[PDB]
């Protein structure tokens, strides 16, 4: 199946500016993006921490 | 706010910004102990940040206040945005004077054409990103429910509405979502939600306030 961790971030249709953390596979680490605040995708975490133990080595 | 102004400092009073270890909403002061967000704001530790025009420096006008209680409207629907309003008690009554005001509710709905004040600390730019300072501020107009569902096919509620130009260019953007649209001295709209921001064809959507006033008088009142 489709790793959700190799999705572009998603900001969504909402208009807050809130830090959120994605999986960057190019890049190889957990990186911050702005989320709007609604109909979050998965590679989406509130940590560095959450999205390390869910994406790490994707 | 794209295609804005800056507003200039403190000459929006009502305007508060609501932290949480950054700027990431806005916020509409309706008395010293309440203000009117959207939904979509929830989040913990909120701090309220009343007298704001720079936000990322104290130049002396500054409250800082936080909040006691955070009420999401029960009907509040986080797949569609249907009833994106939240009310957040401040849990210290703010000082109110210039810098500081309450914006009163409206009566009645505002009618399509009505010009309105939409103002906040988001991002500046259609395409990229560029946070401001201090405060922007936008001229904009209600816009027809025809118009509103015509540009988001299934997507507008009897309780959203649009607002803004067709156009293009000029729009509330990240960073604005609770934020208010006041028209004629009445707090008419909550930012809420669009596709992008600025775009053609594309107008900002707003939470319709004047379909929850006796609901934000009873909800403050029994809290
Ligand atoms: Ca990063
Ligand atoms: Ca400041
Ligand atoms: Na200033």
């Amino acid at each position: 199946r489709p790793d959700f961790c190799l999705e572009p971030p998603y900001t969504g249709p909402s208009k807050a500016r809130i830090i959120r953390y994605f999986y960057n596979a190019k890049a190889g680490l957990c990186q911050t993006f702005v989320y709007g605040g609604c109909r979050a995708k998965r590679n989406n975490f509130k940590s560095a921490e959450d999205c390390m133990r869910t994406c790490g080595g994707a | 706010i794209v295609g804005g102004y800056t507003c200039g400092a403190n000459t929006v009073p009502y305007q508060v910004s609501l932290n949480s270890g950054y700027h990431f909403c806005g916020g509409s002061l309706i008395n010293s102990q309440w203000v009117v967000s959207a939904a979509h704001c929830y989040k913990s530790g909120i701090q309220v940040r009343l007298g704001e025009d720079n936000i990322n420096v104290v130049e002396g006008n500054e409250q800082f206040i936080s909040a006691s209680k955070s009420i999401v409207h029960p009907s509040y629907n986080s797949n569609t945005l249907n009833n994106d309003i939240m009310l957040i008690k401040l849990k210290s009554a703010a000082s109110l004077x210039s810098r500081v005001a309450s914006i009163s509710l409206p009566t009645s709905c505002a009618s399509a054409g009505t010009q309105c004040l939409i103002s906040g600390w988001g991002n500046t730019k259609s395409s990229g990103t560029s946070y401001p300072d201090v405060l922007k501020c936008l001229k904009a107009p209600i816009l027809s429910d025809s118009s509103c569902k015509s540009a988001y096919p299934g997507q507008i509620t009897s309780n959203m509405f649009c607002a803004g130009y067709l156009e293009g260019g000029k729009d509330s953007c990240q960073g604005d979502s609770g934020g208010p649209v006041v028209c004629s001295g009445k707090l008419q709209g909550i930012v809420s939600w669009g596709s992008g921001c600025a775009q053609k064809n594309k107008p900002g959507v707003y939470t319709k306030v004047c379909n929850y006033v006796s609901w934000i008088k009873q909800t403050i009142a029994s809290n």
